Order: C-alpha cells, then structure tokens, then sequence
C-alpha cells in the first residue's frame, strides 16, 4: 500500500471537492485495488455518485479485499475443468470472462489471455498468480 | 436481454465452454428450450456443431409465442398424475438425471398437470 499516491490521485481526479465513483475506482485500480460491481454499488446507496475525501477513504477500504488468493478466485475456472489437466483453452477461459460477473468485453479478456501466455492451453493456476499481482 | 443473449449463455454451459459442442450435448441444449426435430431433420444437421450454427438453429426452431409446445401432450394436459406414478415414467425412461429428479418436482410445487409443468418451465428459462 502507498499512502502518498492516495491523496495525489484524489485531488487530480476530484471535481468541486467530491469524487465520482468511476474516478474512485480508476484511482483504486491505479494504486493496485480491485473494485467489483458489488463494491461499487455498496457506496452508491450512501452519498451518491460524487463523494468527498471523508467518504473516498471508506471506498478505499471496500476495495482492499485482503482474503484473496489462488483458490479464492478459481471457483469458476475449475468448475469448467472436466478434462482434469489443469490447462484450459484460451477460448474456454475467454467466454467465461464475457458472460458472467464484471462486464469484460471480448477484446478486454481476449488480449488479457495472449498478454499472459501465447499458447492456447493456459493454466488457470499460473493465471491467478499474475492478475492478482 | 432477449432470447439471443440467453441462447449464447446456454451453449457455454452444455459445451462446458467448448467452441465445438459434441452432437449428443447439442441435442440436450436444443431440448432445454423446447426444440425436437423429425428423424429426417436430425440427419440434416452438420458434422461439427459451433456457436454460429447453434444461434441460427435457435431462431428458426425455438417456439416464441408458446416456448414449450411439446409438453402439451389435450387428454394429457387436463389430466392429473400423482407425484409417485409420474416418477415411475421418469425412472424407467431417464437418459440424463440421477438425484436432480427430486429438484424438478420442487420447481413445480400430489396430483400435477402438464400445463402447470410447462408454465413453471417457461419461468425457469
């Protein structure tokens, strides 16, 4: 965690004091936090889209997710591993990321797979390792 | 939002996210909506089935005005079958299920009709 950059990124993307959730998430991802639709909606039903630093800190905490590891994420990727090889097809891993949960478009997920590894058979174990970093 | 976005969802399930579904799993997929082809039509199908062909086949063959027409039989529709006798027809004929059978009756609820089953399955899909 970097305390200095937290404040810098706030005023940089602030507007009339308050910060929009889209920008708060942008800054969360800028640091190294991973906000999901669930974390995003929790703050929506409180002070609105735009919220001051007082409320922005409360959003920084909901984006932490300390209890995140290799087997806390693969609950969907192992669900489709009927082959029992560990290696999963790029395209198989692709459509999983487009249809359910966070709206990751074709190009978003497609390029993320090739960026990790060039090969079709990609292990969802080694995959968690680097995206979580 | 419509059937088009729901059809794609159903392919990634039966194929187990595979690009080219196995013929046998493709039939599971069509039936899950209320699609049954004639002996001739079931031979007209391609060798390797893909997402692109599945969705064309989806539009043409799926019932929209009455999603599940094939469940209606009006001698079998109006009639009431007991839960135990109904499972008797099911356990002898079964080509799929093992213990998810108890869960189908829960999706309906002692004496049941086919118009009740079809109505509940229209809300399931």
């Amino acid at each position: 965690v970097d305390e200095s950059d937290v404040r810098i990124y706030f005023n940089e993307k602030s507007s009339g004091g308050k910060i929009s959730i889209d920008n708060a998430s942008y800054n969360a991802r800028k640091l190294g936090l991973a906000p999901s639709s669930i974390d995003e909606k929790k703050i929506k039903e409180l002070y609105g889209d735009n919220l001051t630093y007082e409320q922005y800190l409360e959003y920084l905490s909901i984006c932490v997710h300390d209890k995140d590891n290799v087997e806390e994420l693969i609950k969907m990727f192992a669900h489709f591993d009927n082959n029992c090889t560990g290696y999963l097809t790029k395209s198989q891993m692709k459509n999983i990321l487009t249809t359910w949960g966070d709206a990751l478009t074709d190009q978003e997920a497609i390029d993320a797979l090739n960026a990790f590894s060039s090969e079709d058979n990609i292990d969802y174990k080694l995959f968690c390792e680097d995206i979580l970093q | 939002s419509d059937m088009e976005e729901k059809f794609r969802e159903a392919f990634i399930l039966f194929s187990s996210c595979s690009d080219h579904i196995e013929m046998y799993k493709f039939f599971e997929l069509m039936n899950s909506f209320g699609i049954i082809l004639t002996n001739d039509e079931k031979a007209a199908l391609p060798n390797d089935i893909n997402m692109d062909y599945w969705l064309n086949f989806a539009k043409k063959h799926y019932n929209y005005e009455q999603p599940f027409k094939h469940i209606n039989n009006e001698q079998n529709t109006n009639v009431q079958i007991k839960i135990d006798n109904f499972l008797g027809i099911m356990k002898a004929l079964d080509t799929r299920l093992t213990e998810s059978d108890l869960n189908i009756l829960l999706q309906i609820t002692s004496t049941l009709n086919l118009k009740t089953v079809s109505q509940k399955l229209t809300e399931s899909i």
